């Protein structure tokens, strides 16, 4: 999973 | 013609009907899988390069340096090991495999670090790299960079225009940086005059664009769409140019997704099927039932194969 920029 | 190199071929990516989705053909969807690295963070990798360079801000000698943990890695990668630059990139682990199996197959320095395993140690440790002769390590940082709305002004927007004959009613986009929704709409609503409707999408697990806008608490949170979410405002999104905002959640996404290769034989990813979810929503409403809507699709599913897509 992702948040704070994460996979960008 | 013939491009002198890899980082040049960007863009000029085709625009697709779809059959199963929207009202009689009013859903296209611009595959920007069709890149030099196979996603749309092909354009801001060369030209964030490029732009670096013509600031004199990257010379031969100097290591590029972000964070982006995703595709924009792969770009810079890839534009890096064109025009000849050392480059560097933080991340923990490890979303996605093939993400952490291409970069090193590219030539990166992949520093791997763990906070909680998170783009705060990322951004941290990438800052720390750049304070050590920081006349040698230059980060390009595509959140806040402004060549990355740029090459979305100057490419993608005008591709959008000309291949629908200024047609184009409707630009439905995910948001990470915000770089393409804010080009794009610059490009259609500035440059060519036309008053479409932009439409951000974003997940409902992590909806900070709408709780912002709706002045309510912004609390963002965990989800499975690779791409957007990124949990904060980035300064690449230009608010005064966002009509609309969708959200999506990552099962939707997911299952929109797998209906796009099964049904339509389009391999997209998992924020393609976000963005194609947004816009279906959209273009079942009277409103916008004889309207262009134009969706881009950021990535290829084959980028998503240790994912929950497969
Ligand atoms: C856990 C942490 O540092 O937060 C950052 C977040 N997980 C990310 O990489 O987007």
């Amino acid at each position: 999973t992702f948040e704070y920029g994460d996979g960008i | 013609a013939i491009y002198a190199d890899n980082s040049y071929s960007i863009g000029n990516t085709p625009l697709v009907r779809l059959k199963h989705f929207g009202h009689n053909g009013n859903v296209v969807v611009k595959i920007e899988g069709r890149n030099p690295s196979y996603s749309v963070k092909c354009r801001i990798g060369a030209n964030m390069v490029w732009q670096a360079e013509k600031d004199g801000t990257l010379t031969k000698g100097k290591e590029i340096v972000d964070a982006t943990s995703g595709n924009t890695g792969i770009a810079l990668a890839y534009v890096a090991a064109a025009r000849g630059y050392k480059i560097t990139l933080t991340m923990p682990e490890t979303m996605s495999l093939e993400r952490k199996r291409l970069l090193c197959g590219l030539g990166v320095n992949l520093v791997l670090t763990e906070g909680a395993k998170g783009m705060k140690g990322a951004i941290a440790k990438a800052e720390e790299i750049v304070a050590s002769d920081p006349s040698r390590y230059v980060m390009l940082k595509q959140f806040e960079n402004p060549a990355n709305p740029q090459i979305h002004r100057e490419t993608t927007g005008p591709e959008i225009w000309k291949d629908t004959d200024g047609k184009v009613d409707v630009v439905v986009a995910g948001v990470g940086t915000g770089g393409s929704i804010t080009g794009i709409s610059r490009a259609i609503k500035l440059d060519f005059g036309k008053q479409i409707t932009s439409v951000a999408v974003e997940p409902v697990e992590s909806p900070v664009i709408s709780q912002t806008l709706a002045g309510e608490e912004v609390k963002p949170g965990p989800h499975k769409i690779q791409g957007i979410g990124a949990g904060f405002i980035p300064k690449n999104l230009d608010l005064s140019i966002i009509d609309r905002v969708e959200t999506v959640d990552s099962d939707t996404a997911l299952a929109t997704a797998r209906r796009l290769m099964a049904e339509e034989g389009i391999l997209a990813g998992i924020s393609s099927g976000a963005a194609v979810a947004a816009a279906d929503r959209l273009a079942k409403l009277p409103e916008f039932a004889d309207k262009l809507i134009v969706v881009i699709l950021p990535s290829a599913s084959e980028r998503y194969l240790s994912t929950a897509l497969f």
